[PDB]
């Protein structure tokens, strides 16, 4: 598959990223798309060279190496340069394939990047009762922004079937032109499976914050890119 | 010092305007066609060994004939409308003389485009007979021209007609050449 | 005015 | 240049069939249509300039002389949730793909022994699950959500409110939800 | 048949020279300037009614010389077989003093598309007014080509265009005068 580095990046106005693409081997041509508030075309190379280029100022540039990944690099960031990068690759004019996507965030400021913080909710004993059922509920509360990655784990091994998260999240408080946020899951497994000691349920919050490298201004803990989760043993 | 050549055609053959449209993708190596993609036949074939490995090699890449299969209306029938009015209803008026080089000779320049007739009258009757042309010569232009001669010695008060029929005119255009 | 289409060479098979 | 998508926005209810649309200005090389999931990642469904094709309950059609493609989806599934994206290759561009704006589809599944209830839950946090696809939840509480316990094939909404239960959910719940405690 | 378009690009090698071209009927819509990298139409108004976007010629040139590359490996580097041109000079319309006209040099039946083409006058070399069309594609894959020299008909003067291409043993030299 093409892949893409990196996953997420906070930026300052003014400051340049640096985003990653490799395309499927084999493949010799890589084409860059920006996706904002539908696709927009930025470049197109081929064999090491720029072949075609999108509605995009100097500023937006890139190049492609004799292995065939490439660079884009953007260089006096803007609030409106805040987006979804996506990476294809394909023979020319056939099917496009794209990677997972660079999503980089152009602020003001740093002084609103908050990490969440995670807790876990045990089933009720009113609905084991009821449906033989036991639904774990997660909470990611506080952050901002909302570059996150919600996972359970269940005896430490990753776990897709009977959960659900958020579709995206909700801000914690709606009329705010910056406001932080929230985000729930639910795991819901049979009664007999949470009832019985042994069993390890962990919810987890992969976050994307700011790199050792970013400027801190505050007094407060670095935001820094991290891990916050919670656990619970299941009570017999 | 030896020279090495590689071409590539895309031909769009149109029959009746757009009703029948064959699409002719040619790549030829010094002089000598290898592989040919016929929208009549529907897939690459190779036309000599040379050009072998690429039919098989573009037959298995199956995006790439979906593609060529509806180029015949994506590509051929769309650059057709989009020319049509500079090229297919392109209509410049012949420039029709007549002089003697005995053979009297008509002249037939500057027109568009190549389909024309021309002929001749002695005396308000044809002469099919003695009729020697130069054929259609095309000037690099976007015009055409060619010169009919007719072999008759002249007597004098008798007439001759150089007739000319050319889709830039309604009704044609008659030079005549007296005594 | 209107844009004039093109089709793309096609890649002779490498090695 | 113009790339329309219609419509905008669709909710389907697991087993249920449509169309989507999408119409193009120009003549176009070939016509792609994509998936794309709520992290990001599109998917391809189909390379299609012309004719008919089928992969399973997807099926697309493109007639490139009347310039629209249709894509249909048979017996719809919660997993078919996302962005469906028509994007052209523009017969006078090369290397370069013009998407539409997509069409947001939502499918929700087809709960056949509806149970809902709303539960209290200890580490705050009211569960109200079990409801059927029907019910709209009132926007702290989120919005509604399929899970999938997919070995067992059961299905079941859910949303979930914080900062007493039977206050939260107000919002037409069920004539005869199961409240305890 | 009624109409042919056809989209030709060619490399050649060692020379790195290449074409990228429409052609109607047999006339040139226009080609792709590779230096400048833009569209040049045969006939000014052609640019009113139509536009080419020339990066996706140079892309496809890009692929045609890869392509030779690897073709002219397979051949075992079989080079071309020079094919000397059939020469032909001739004017626009017909001949008259004093009145300005155009010499046409007709090359035709060629192929490693490359000449060096020459007008003189009385012998010596004129390029006042000189103009010239690219390569242009023949069905039989060789090549046809045109030069033009306008000028004013004299009683004194002989013009000669002068070709020189490897198929040839000595230039081709094609007497033109005013009889
Ligand atoms: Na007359
Ligand atoms: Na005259």
């Amino acid at each position: 598959g093409v892949t893409q580095s990196p996953t997420h990046l906070i930026k300052t106005r003014g400051q340049q990223a640096t985003l990653r693409c490799s395309p499927i081997s084999g493949h010799t041509s890589v084409y860059w798309y920006q996706q904002a508030l539908g696709l927009q075309f930025l470049l197109w190379y081929d064999e090491g060279e720029e072949r075609n280029r999108g509605n995009f100022p100097p500023r937006f540039s890139g190049r492609q190496f004799p292995n065939y990944s490439s660079e884009l690099n953007v260089n006096a960031l803007e609030l409106e340069d805040s987006a979804l990068y996506l990476c294809a690759s394909s023979q020319i004019r056939e099917t496009q394939y794209f990677g997972p996507g660079t999503r980089l965030l152009v602020l003001e400021d740093l002084k609103n990047v908050f990490p969440p913080e995670v807790a876990v909710f045990e089933p009720s004993e009113a609905e084991i009762s009821h449906t033989q059922k036991a639904t774990l509920v997660c909470l990611a509360t506080g952050f901002y922004p909302d570059h996150v990655e919600l996972s359970w784990w269940v005896n430490g091994k990753e776990v897709h079937s009977g959960v659900c998260t958020d579709p995206q999240p909700l801000k914690e408080q709606p009329a705010l032109n910056d406001s932080r946020y929230a985000l729930s899951s639910r795991l819901r497994v049979s009664a007999t499976f949470w009832q019985n000691p042994r069993n390890h349920f962990r919810c987890q919050v992969q976050f994307y914050g700011l790199s050792e490298n970013d400027e801190w201004t505050q007094d407060r803990a670095k935001p820094v890119t991290q891990i916050v989760s919670a656990e619970a043993w299941g009570r017999a | 010092r030896p020279r090495f050549l590689w071409q590539l055609k895309f031909e769009c053959h149109f029959f009746n305007g757009t009703e029948r449209v064959r699409l002719l993708e040619r790549c030829i190596y010094n002089q000598e066609e290898s592989v040919r993609f016929d929208s009549d036949v529907g897939e690459y074939r190779a036309v000599t060994e040379l050009g072998r490995p690429d039919a098989e090699y573009w037959n298995s890449q199956k995006d790439l004939l979906e593609q060529r299969r509806a180029a015949v209306d994506t590509y051929c029938r769309h650059n057709y409308g989009v020319g049509e009015s500079f090229t297919v209803q392109r209509r410049v008026e012949p420039k029709v003389t007549v002089y003697p080089s005995n053979l009297l000779v008509c002249s037939v320049s500057g027109f568009y485009p190549g389909s024309i007739e021309v002929r001749w009258f002695r005396n308000g009757q044809e002469e099919k007979a003695g009729v020697v042309s130069t054929g259609l010569i095309q000037n690099g232009d976007w015009t055409f021209q060619t010169l009919v001669m007719l072999e008759t010695v002249p007597r004098s008060g008798e007439v001759y007609t150089c007739q000319v029929e050319h889709p830039s005119v309604t009704s044609p255009l008659t030079v005549e050449w007296r005594a | 005015g209107e844009l004039i289409g093109i089709l793309n060479a096609a890649k002779v098979p490498a090695d | 240049i113009q790339v329309e998508q219609s419509p905008p926005d669709l909710i389907l209810q697991e087993g249920a069939n449509s169309t989507l649309r999408c119409n193009f200005s120009d003549s176009v090389n070939n016509l792609q249509w994509f998936h794309q999931n709520p992290w990001g990642q599109l998917i391809n469904l189909f390379y299609i300039p012309s004719g008919t094709k089928q992969n399973g309950r997807l099926s697309a059609t493109t007639v490139a002389t009347e310039r629209y493609s249709l894509l249909y989806i048979s017996s719809s599934q919660t997993t078919d949730s996302g962005v469906y994206f028509c994007a052209v290759d523009r017969g006078s561009t090369l290397g370069r793909l013009y998407f539409g704006r997509g069409t947001q589809l939502t499918v929700w599944p087809d709960i056949q022994k509806p149970d809902p209830a709303v539960y209290q839950l200890r580490d705050s946090v009211c569960l109200f699950t079990d409801f059927d696809s029907q019910t709209n939840v009132s926007q702290y509480i989120t919005d509604k959500c399929v899970l999938d316990m997919r070995s067992m094939d059961f299905k079941s909404n859910s949303a979930v409110a914080w900062s007493a239960c039977a206050n939260a959910f107000n919002s037409i719940i069920p004539e005869d939800t199961f409240f305890p405690s | 048949e009624e109409h042919v378009i056809i989209q030709a690009e060619f490399y050649l090698n060692p020379d790195q020279s290449g074409e990228f071209m429409f052609d109607f009927d047999g006339d040139e819509i226009f080609h792709v300037d590779m230096a400048k990298k833009e569209t040049v139409w045969r006939l000014e108004e052609f640019g009113r009614f139509a536009s080419f976007e020339a990066q996706g010629a140079l892309a496809n040139i890009a692929v045609d010389k890869a392509n030779l590359e690897i073709m002219t490996k397979r051949s075992n580097y079989t080079p071309i077989t020079n094919v000397p041109p059939e020469v032909t000079v001739l004017t626009n319309s017909p001949v008259e003093l004093r009145e300005p006209n155009v010499l046409i040099c007709f090359i035709d039946k060629f192929t490693p598309p490359v000449v060096n083409v020459t007008w003189l006058r009385n012998g010596k070399p004129v390029t006042t007014g000189v103009s010239e069309t690219v390569f242009l594609p023949r069905e039989d894959h060789l090549f046809r080509k045109f030069h033009y020299l306008p000028f004013l008909p004299s009683t004194e003067d002989v013009y000669d265009c002068r070709v020189e291409h490897w198929g040839l043993d000595e230039p081709l030299l094609k007497h033109w005068e005013f009889d």
